């Protein structure tokens, strides 16, 4: 099996536009997921918050739908609540509350497509295990 | 006993010329055996595009004891 | 010496760097087998047909995760041969199937053979009571009741100890959860010949040292000894009032010390594998029934004997799956055992 | 009977214990 | 002194396999997936 | 003299058929109240709430234990590492409750064990001995120390060192495996080729002298008849035996000093075991065992699994069941 | 070749540096080669974490251990250990790089070049172990540069810009010390805690200003202690109490040396006022008490009443009481009910923590700490992945706080060893039968047999 055009072509919108990430974006995704956020998210899940996972069909049912590039580079930039209710970027990373969550300070707005990206591009390699904690292990 | 003691033949200048060829020698024909990509073949082992077809769900798994070299041949098939 | 058995016997023998020996026929050939074997596997050999596992460096395992594995379940206790009706001489298929774990178990089987024939020849000739080679009586019960019996009495050589450190790791813990192997008074009197072995050892080596008699100058006292000196390197007399008056006993007879070194990790081992051959059998020392029938009355009885089996209970349910692909288990995730939280 | 069964081989080891420090073949240099 | 020993042979039933995986292991350090 | 060095001179002499010492002057009562009140407990106490959540586990033979089952009990996790000598409480009841007796055990034991190690450089001064035999037992000391100690410092409760009993210390190493994969662990498998090794050069020496005893007994009398308690000659013949040994394996391989070969069976073990103890005082500070998991990957990204990976299905199922109804948050942190 | 063999010295090549005995002068060329060893360490192994450290990423998810050293003197930080300036680190790694030099240099030339022996040259730098009154004096010039070492410490908090502190009002932030402890009813105090749970013994110290008194008063002490040394010699108790011999001095140092290892283990492992947890990461009870904070804020903001949320077991999910009645987070975490920090205090009143405060007064800044330090607990394993032993691959982490205490759980164990070793060695060759028992005269069989 690999890593092909196929796997890394996802969602950029909400109205069903598509785009094809590069072998090199994945990669950048997988990292800078791994320098800013995996301490929290690590396997799809949410640490300290389990109810909460990265799954797709999970994001495709917040409120804005996350479950594409646009959806996620918002959230990164303004991070709501499940039902878009409430702005938490006070006690959740985004470019918002870069002074208090520092690494958000030096990504650019390349590095959120590609993290968005990773989060896209993983359960369709990984499946169910994505965001499904040790049962998958 | 009898034979010359290693501290002679490894200190001796004949030795080291003999060795400084096939030493390296087989350690370059080790790597090419590898580079060559000719040990996965000759053992068996997959590559790392070779463990599953794109799309398969599952382990190719050998389930049968006559005919498992069949299987594992139908498994290597579709990939 | 005459004819040509007496010849060949005569170079046999010949002292060399490395003694040969008749049981050399036997000893070298499949102690070198059952080793490149081991190297070989674990360097570019999978497991994944078998196991559904990566188990060589060629596919990025490290040191402690390579592993020669059995061949799978489906080959039941199948000699594997590479000539055999399964490989049908068909080397890289061989290799696929598991052929170098039958391969490395039957040529150590016969390696091991033949170092205890190495012994016996060796101290023939040197003139020396054979009490080496009956010590190693421990290693070979245990290497065939671990990696022959025990498989045989299960249902395929799949379920013997892969040969690799992590894999051993692996059939450590599925002895636990699965046998309750710890609770097993067999593997208990191991533990003691084992344990009450390395104790010997230790408190010996460290009795003599310090006990040593002033036979030199040099505050390294190492150059001080003689192999063919008449007397004793260190004082029995004195290390023999330290111990009583230390522990309340001590040796007094070097012969009965030195051959109670051999009784107790000899006999340990022994008792290890008597509880071994029991597990082929699944003839376990799984559960005490008093209490099992007082827990199951009585909601608020607990022990650490309680407490384990629920440990064990979950080993099977977590690692089954994976560690039995051909069962095809599929546990929902509201069937798993699992405490609060976890 | 079964608590009492385990105390009292106990307390034969401890007494086999007393005895054998106590009371053991004395070592003779000799 | 001879050269062709037991001893010898011993000494390169091991040694000259030992070097020739030393090289395929130290190969495999630039596979990638 | 006075009474004092009359008194010095007893305590000191080396002519007590069990040295005392100094050393011995500490150990002697500490040995005593560990050792009494273990058996006390191990026969009478009530059950103990081990993890703090009024969920008494029974470890008395009285009340429902076998040798095999039962323990001592540790000390509540409520207690955590609170000093809870018997006047802290407000009753014995309480006391045994909450696990008193485990504490009283392991801090007697503990002072009385180092200060066994003591006495024994001691007498071995008096004796005019070279000093060492307390290093050796310097091991067995500090493995003591780091399940019953160590291990509940680093993890901030003595209900989780080691209990005082045959299951009580199975459970401790399983939930050991599950939390620290200790088998992965580098110091654990030093320990492994410590006792393994030690077990193994011990049938190797034990059997290397004996092959070895001159002929000095007759064909029906026991060979032990050969050697007399104090002669200045040796029972056997270390040249035979490095003959022997030195063809098993090769010249080089085999030991023909006596004393670099015993020094060997002292140092062997007590490494390994020095390790084993390290180990587990070093994962009481939560550096674990190596961590393969998931560590092989295909061209795609699929995980393959290891052997690494089946010990962590098995660890999985240590960590879910243990003390099932302790955890309320999804990390077990301590 | 001046007895640098086994037949010249009596010891064998793996015991080569008991050869150096009685040669003080290749034996200073030993100790000042080794200082430098110690100080190119610190000078390298600075450089090397300044030339890897993003400043924008914690410290403590970094791997570094220096770093955290420097910056807890106040250096290179601002509010809440926000790296303002990483020129002092640069500054002490070089320094002691070029120092390394010196030292070494000093170290090659009277090992190698110098007089081996200093007697015939000085009587001033020259010693005999068995002089009494010149291993005083010695010992009693290094009390005085320790003595001034301490005092240091007291010149930075004090004069020279303050230290980083993590209790500052506010947030933590470097601040001066003005009034520091010297009261010695707090300071010796202090000594005279229980090492157990709740107490911790000098491991408690909670404020910088008993942090700075105490270096105030260690300074004095080593000083004044320094200053008896050289005036005195060894009263006679003290001449017949110990053992007098270069072997004896140094298992005394081995075994203050372990035990100090074993303090500094506890120390970090307990200890977030002189290693804040900004710079060091969170303690494993703090990491502990951040979880149960951690789902308590999450819970309740779903609607859940904390306090009277009764757990499976009968406890309260979130808070209990400790077996003297505080308030106190629950589940597991019950142990570490003693855990103190900043981020927590907020919400303790007499009681332990206050429900009324619990329920209004939770800031958003201590929901993203509690989530920090439960995320970032010091578990993890020996090739760094970061979690829990079942942990997947993905995170690269270990706490500074397990690398300081296992290294030095280590080091305090193999010292202690060493002192036994030396303290047995040296006991026996000054009684002389070290290199074994006199055939002839062997004590045994002189005394009365035992039965
Ligand atoms: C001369 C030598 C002669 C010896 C004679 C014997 C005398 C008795 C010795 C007592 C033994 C100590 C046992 C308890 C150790 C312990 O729980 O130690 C822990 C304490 C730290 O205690 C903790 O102290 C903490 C202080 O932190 C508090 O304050 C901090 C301030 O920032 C933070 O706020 C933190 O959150 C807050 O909780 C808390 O009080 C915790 O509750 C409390 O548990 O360390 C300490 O006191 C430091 C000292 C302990 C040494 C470490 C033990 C190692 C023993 C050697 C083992 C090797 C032997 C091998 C033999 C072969
Ligand atoms: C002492 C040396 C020794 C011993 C005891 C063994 C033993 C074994 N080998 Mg190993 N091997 C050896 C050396 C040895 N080998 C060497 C030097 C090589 C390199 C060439 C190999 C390479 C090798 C491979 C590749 C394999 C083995 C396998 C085996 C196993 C099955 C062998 C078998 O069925 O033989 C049957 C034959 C005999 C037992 C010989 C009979 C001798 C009698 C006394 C005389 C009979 C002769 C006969 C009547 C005349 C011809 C017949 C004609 C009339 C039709 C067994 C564990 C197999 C295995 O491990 O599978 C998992 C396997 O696949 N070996
Ligand atoms: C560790 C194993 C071991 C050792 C060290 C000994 C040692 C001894 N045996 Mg004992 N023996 C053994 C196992 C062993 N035996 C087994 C399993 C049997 C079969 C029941 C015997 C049957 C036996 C008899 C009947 C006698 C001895 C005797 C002896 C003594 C002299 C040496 C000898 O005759 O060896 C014999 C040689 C061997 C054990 C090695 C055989 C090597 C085989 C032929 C290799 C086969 C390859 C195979 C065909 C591959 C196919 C594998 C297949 C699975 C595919 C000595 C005490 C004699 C004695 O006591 O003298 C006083 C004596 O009379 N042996
Ligand atoms: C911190 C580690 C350390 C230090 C500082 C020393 C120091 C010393 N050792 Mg010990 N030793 C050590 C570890 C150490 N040793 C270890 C690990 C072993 C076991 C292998 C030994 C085994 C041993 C033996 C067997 C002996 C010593 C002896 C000595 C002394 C004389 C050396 C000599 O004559 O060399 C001669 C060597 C040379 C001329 C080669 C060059 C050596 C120089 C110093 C290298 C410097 C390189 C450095 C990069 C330069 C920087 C320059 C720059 C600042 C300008 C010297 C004081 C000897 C003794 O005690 O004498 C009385 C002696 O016989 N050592
Ligand atoms: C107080 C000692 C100490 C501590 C706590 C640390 C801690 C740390 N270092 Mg520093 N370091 C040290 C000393 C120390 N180091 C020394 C002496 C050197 C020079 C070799 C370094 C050079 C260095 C580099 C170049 C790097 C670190 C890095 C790190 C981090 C990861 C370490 C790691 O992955 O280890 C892996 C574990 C091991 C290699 C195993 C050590 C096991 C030892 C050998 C066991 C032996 C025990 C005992 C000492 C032997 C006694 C024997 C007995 C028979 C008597 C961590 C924060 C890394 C980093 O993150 O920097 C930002 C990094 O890249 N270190
Ligand atoms: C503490 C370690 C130490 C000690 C006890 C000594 C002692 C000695 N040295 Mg060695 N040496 C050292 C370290 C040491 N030295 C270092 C670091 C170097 C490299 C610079 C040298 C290089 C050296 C050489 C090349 C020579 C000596 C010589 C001498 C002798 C005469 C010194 C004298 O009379 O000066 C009296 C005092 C002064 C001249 C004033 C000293 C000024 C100092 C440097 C400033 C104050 C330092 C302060 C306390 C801070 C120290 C830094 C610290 C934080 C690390 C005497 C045996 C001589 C020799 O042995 O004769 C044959 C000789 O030729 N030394
Ligand atoms: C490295 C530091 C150091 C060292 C190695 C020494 C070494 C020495 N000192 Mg000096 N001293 C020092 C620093 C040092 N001193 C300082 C800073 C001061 C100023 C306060 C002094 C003031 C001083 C005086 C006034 C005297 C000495 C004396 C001595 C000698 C014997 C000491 C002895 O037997 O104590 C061992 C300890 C005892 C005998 C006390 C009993 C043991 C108790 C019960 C141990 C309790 C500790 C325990 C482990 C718990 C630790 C924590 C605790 C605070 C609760 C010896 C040469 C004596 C002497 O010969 O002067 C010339 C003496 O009379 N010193
Ligand atoms: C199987 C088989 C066979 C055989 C083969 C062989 C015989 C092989 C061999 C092989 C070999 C023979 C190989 C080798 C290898 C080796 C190696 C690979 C090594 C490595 C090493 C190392 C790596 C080292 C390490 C170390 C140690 C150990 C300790 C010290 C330190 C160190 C770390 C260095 C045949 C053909 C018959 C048939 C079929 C099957
Ligand atoms: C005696 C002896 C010994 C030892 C010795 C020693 C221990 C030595 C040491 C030595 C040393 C201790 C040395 C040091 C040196 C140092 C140096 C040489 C440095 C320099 C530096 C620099 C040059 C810097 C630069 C820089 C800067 C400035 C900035 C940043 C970057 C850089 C880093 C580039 C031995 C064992 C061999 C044995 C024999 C005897
Ligand atoms: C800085 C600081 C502080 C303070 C500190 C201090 C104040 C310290 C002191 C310390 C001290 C003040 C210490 C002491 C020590 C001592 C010792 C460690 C001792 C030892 C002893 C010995 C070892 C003895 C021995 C012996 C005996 C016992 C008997 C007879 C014989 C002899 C003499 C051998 C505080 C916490 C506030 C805060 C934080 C910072
Ligand atoms: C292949 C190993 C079997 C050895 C046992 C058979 C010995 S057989 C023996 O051998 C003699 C020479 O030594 C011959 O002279 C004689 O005719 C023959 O009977
Ligand atoms: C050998 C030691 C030489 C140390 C040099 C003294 C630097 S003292 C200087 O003082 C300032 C306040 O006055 C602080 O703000 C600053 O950080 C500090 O470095
Ligand atoms: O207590 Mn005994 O075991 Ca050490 O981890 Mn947490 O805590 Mn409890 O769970 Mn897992
Ligand atoms: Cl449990
Ligand atoms: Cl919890
Ligand atoms: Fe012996």
């Amino acid at each position: 099996a690999e890593l092909t055009p196929e796997v890394l072509t996802v969602p950029l919108n909400s109205e069903g536009k598509t785009i094809t990430l590069t072998e090199k974006q994945y990669l950048e995704g997988k990292r800078l997921f791994q320098y800013a956020c995996a301490s929290c998210h690590v396997g799809g899940i949410t640490k300290t918050n389990p109810s909460l996972d990265l799954r797709t069909e999970t994001l495709a049912l917040a409120t804005p739908p996350r479950d594409n590039i646009e959806g996620l580079v918002d959230y990164m930039k303004n991070p709501t609540t499940y039902d878009g209710e409430q702005e938490i970027a006070e006690v959740h990373p985004s470019l918002r509350s870069a002074d208090i969550f520092p690494k958000m300070r030096n990504l650019t707005e390349k590095d959120l497509v590609a993290i968005a990206g990773h989060i896209l591009v993983e359960p369709k390699i990984l499946g169910d295990k994505w965001g499904g904690g040790k049962v998958y292990y | 006993t009898g034979e010359r003691p290693f501290s002679d033949i490894i200190t001796s200048v004949r030795y080291w010329v003999i060795h400084s060829i096939t030493i390296p020698a087989l350690f370059i024909a080790g790597w090419l055996f590898v580079s060559t990509g000719l040990a996965y073949d000759v053992f068996g082992t997959p590559r790392p595009d070779s463990y599953y077809a794109q799309e398969q769900r599952s382990i190719p798994l050998v389930t049968d004891r006559f005919e498992a070299k069949q299987q594992v041949e139908t498994f290597l098939e579709q990939l | 010496e005459r004819g040509w058995f007496d010849i060949l016997d005569d170079w046999l023998k010949r002292d060399r760097f490395v003694f040969v020996g008749w049981s050399g026929i036997l000893l070298f050939p499949c102690a070198y087998l059952a080793l490149g074997g081991w190297l070989t596997g674990t360097t570019f050999v999978t497991s994944w047909y078998t196991h559904g596992l990566a188990s060589s460096y060629l596919e990025g395992c490290n040191f402690l995760t390579v592993a020669v594995s059995t061949p799978a379940n489906s080959m039941g206790h199948s000699l594997l041969l590479l000539w055999g009706p399964e490989a049908q001489g068909d080397f890289t298929r061989w290799c696929q199937l598991g052929g170098l774990w039958t391969f490395i178990a039957l040529h150590g089987a016969f390696g091991l053979i033949g170092f205890m024939l190495r012994q016996f020849e060796i101290a023939r000739l040197v003139g020396v009571r054979p009490y080496n080679a009956i010590a190693f009586s421990a290693p070979i019960a245990v290497f065939v009741s671990v990696f022959l019996i025990y498989p045989l009495g299960q249902s395929s050589w799949f379920f013997a100890p892969s040969f690799g450190v992590a894999a051993i790791f692996r059939f450590l813990l599925f002895f636990q959860g699965f046998h309750n192997w710890t609770l097993n008074p067999f593997h208990m009197m191991g533990v003691a010949g084992v344990l009450g072995g390395a104790l010997l050892c230790a408190i010996h080596g460290a009795t003599v040292e310090n006990t040593l008699f002033q036979d030199g100058e040099g505050a390294s006292t190492f150059r001080a000894f003689n192999p063919t000196q008449a007397e004793e390197t260190y004082s029995m007399v004195t290390a023999n009032r330290f111990w009583s008056q230390i522990f309340g006993i001590a040796f007094s007879n070097k012969r009965w010390l030195h051959f109670f070194m051999l009784f107790v990790p000899v006999t340990g081992l022994w008792m290890s594998a008597i509880g071994v051959v029991g597990l082929a059998l699944n003839l376990r020392s799984y559960d005490f029934i008093s209490q099992e029938i007082r827990a199951a009355e009585d909601p608020e009885f607990e022990t650490f004997y309680t407490k384990n089996l629920l440990l064990n209970e979950g080993i099977r349910a977590w690692m089954a799956p994976q560690d039995q692909p051909h069962e095809n288990f599929v546990f929902p995730e509201e069937v798993l055992p699992r405490g609060n939280a976890l | 009977m079964e608590t009492i069964t385990y105390v009292f081989i106990f307390a034969c080891i401890i007494a086999l214990f007393f005895f054998a420090i106590f009371f053991r073949e004395p070592p003779r240099i000799t | 002194y001879p050269i062709f020993t037991v001893r010898w042979v011993a000494v390169h039933t091991l040694a000259v396999p030992t070097i020739f995986f030393l090289g395929a292991i130290a190969a495999m350090q630039f596979i990638q997936r | 003299a006075n009474l004092w060095e009359r008194f010095c001179n007893w305590v000191t002499s080396t002519d007590n058929r069990l040295y005392v010492g100094w050393f011995g002057v500490i150990m002697i009562p500490t040995l005593l109240a560990a050792t009494i009140c273990f058996v006390i407990a191990f026969i009478a106490a009530p059950p103990v709430d081990i993890d703090g959540i009024r969920e008494p586990v029974s470890g008395s033979l009285l009340y429902g234990n076998n040798i095999i089952t039962g323990a001592v009990v540790p000390s509540s996790n409520a207690i955590g590492l609170h000093f809870y000598p018997i006047w802290e409480a407000a009753s014995l009841d309480e006391w045994l409750y909450n696990g008193g007796p485990y504490q009283l055990i392991i801090f007697h034991f503990l002072l009385g064990a180092s200060c066994y190690m003591g006495r024994q450089w001691e007498l071995s001064y008096r004796l005019g001995m070279r000093p060492w035999i307390c290093v050796a037992y310097s091991a067995p000391l500090a493995s003591a120390f780091a399940v019953f100690l160590i291990y509940p410092i680093g993890q901030g409760s003595f209900s989780d060192g080691m209990p005082l009993g045959i299951s009580g210390t199975f459970n401790f190493m399983i939930v050991f495996q599950a939390e620290h994969n200790i088998l992965m662990h580098p110091f654990h498998q030093l320990g492994v080729a410590g006792v393994f090794g030690g077990a193994l050069f011990c049938a190797m020496h034990g059997s290397l002298v004996t092959s070895s005893l001159i002929r000095e007994t007759t064909e029906t009398e026991s060979a032990n008849y050969g050697y007399k308690f104090g002669q200045e000659e040796e029972t056997y013949n270390i040249v035979a035996a490095h003959g022997y040994f030195g063809r098993l394996i090769f010249q080089y391989a085999s030991f023909n000093n006596s004393r670099s070969l015993h020094f060997f069976l002292a140092a062997w073990p007590v490494v390994g075991v020095w390790f084993t103890a390290l180990g587990i005082s070093t994962m009481a500070f939560n550096l674990n065992g190596f961590n393969f998991n998931h560590s092989v990957i295909d061209a795609k990204g699929n995980v393959i699994n290891t052997w690494a990976d089946i010990i962590n299905r098995a660890n999985l199922g240590m960590e879910v069941m243990h003390e099932r109804n302790a955890h309320n948050f999804p990390l077990d942190l301590a | 070749a001046t007895n640098r063999d086994q037949e010249s010295s009596g010891f064998a090549w793996w015991a080569g540096n008991a050869r150096l005995i009685n040669l003080s002068g290749k034996l200073l060329g030993a100790h000042v080669a080794h200082a430098g060893l110690i100080v190119f360490w610190a000078g390298a192994m600075t450089l090397f974490e300044l030339a890897h450290f993003i400043p924008e990423k914690p410290m403590y998810e970094q791997g570094l251990i220096l770093i955290p050293h420097i910056a807890t003197l106040g250096w290179g930080v601002g509010p809440g250990g926000e790296v303002v300036d990483t020129f002092p680190f640069f500054v002490v790694g070089v320094v002691h790089l070029i120092s390394s030099a010196v030292l070494g240099f000093g170290g090659v030339y009277h090992a190698i070049r110098g007089p081996e022996t200093l007697e015939e040259y000085s009587s001033f730098f020259g010693y005999d172990w068995k002089d009494k009154n010149k291993m005083t004096t010695i010992l009693g010039f290094h009390l005085i540069v320790l003595g001034i070492g301490a005092l240091l410490l007291v010149a930075k908090a004090m004069f020279f810009g303050g230290l980083y502190d993590t209790w500052a009002p506010g947030g933590g932030d470097v601040r001066v010390i003005t009034n520091p402890t010297l009261d010695p009813r707090v300071i010796f105090g202090y000594l005279l805690k229980s090492p157990f749970g709740g107490e911790g013994w000098i491991v408690s110290v909670n404020n910088l200003e008993d942090v700075v008194g105490g270096h105030i008063w260690i300074g004095l002490i080593c000083i004044a202690g320094g200053i008896w040394h050289i005036l005195t010699t060894p009263f006679g108790w003290a001449r017949r109490a110990f053992i007098w011999s270069g072997e004896a001095y140094l298992s005394y140092s081995l075994g203050a040396l372990s035990m100090m290892g074993f303090i500094a283990t506890c120390f970090v492992w307990f200890n977030n006022t002189v290693y804040p947890s900004e710079f060091y990461g969170p303690t494993g009870p703090e990491a502990s008490q951040a979880q149960a904070m951690t789902f308590l804020i999450r819970d309740q903001k779903l609607g859940a009443n904390v306090g009277s949320a009764q757990g499976p077991t009968g406890l309260g999910k979130y808070l209990m009481r400790s077996p003297t009645g505080e308030i106190i987070f629950g589940g597991e975490t019950m142990r570490f009910w003693d855990f103190r920090g900043p981020w927590l205090e907020p919400l303790r009143g007499p009681n332990g923590l206050d429900l009324n405060k619990i329920k209004n007064d939770i800031q958003p800044w201590q929901e993203r700490r509690a989530a920090e330090y439960m995320t970032h607990a010091p578990l993890g394993s020996l090739n760094s992945v970061g979690g829990v032993a079942t942990e997947i691959n993905s995170v690269n982490f270990v706490s500074p706080r397990s690398w300081l205490a296992t290294s030095h759980f280590v080091l305090a164990f193999f010292f202690l060893v060493g002192h036994l070793w030396h303290a047995g060695r040296a006991r026996a060759a000054a009684a002389g039968f070290e290199k074994g028992i006199d055939r002839e005269s062997e004590p045994v069989l002189s005394m009365p047999s035992l039965d």
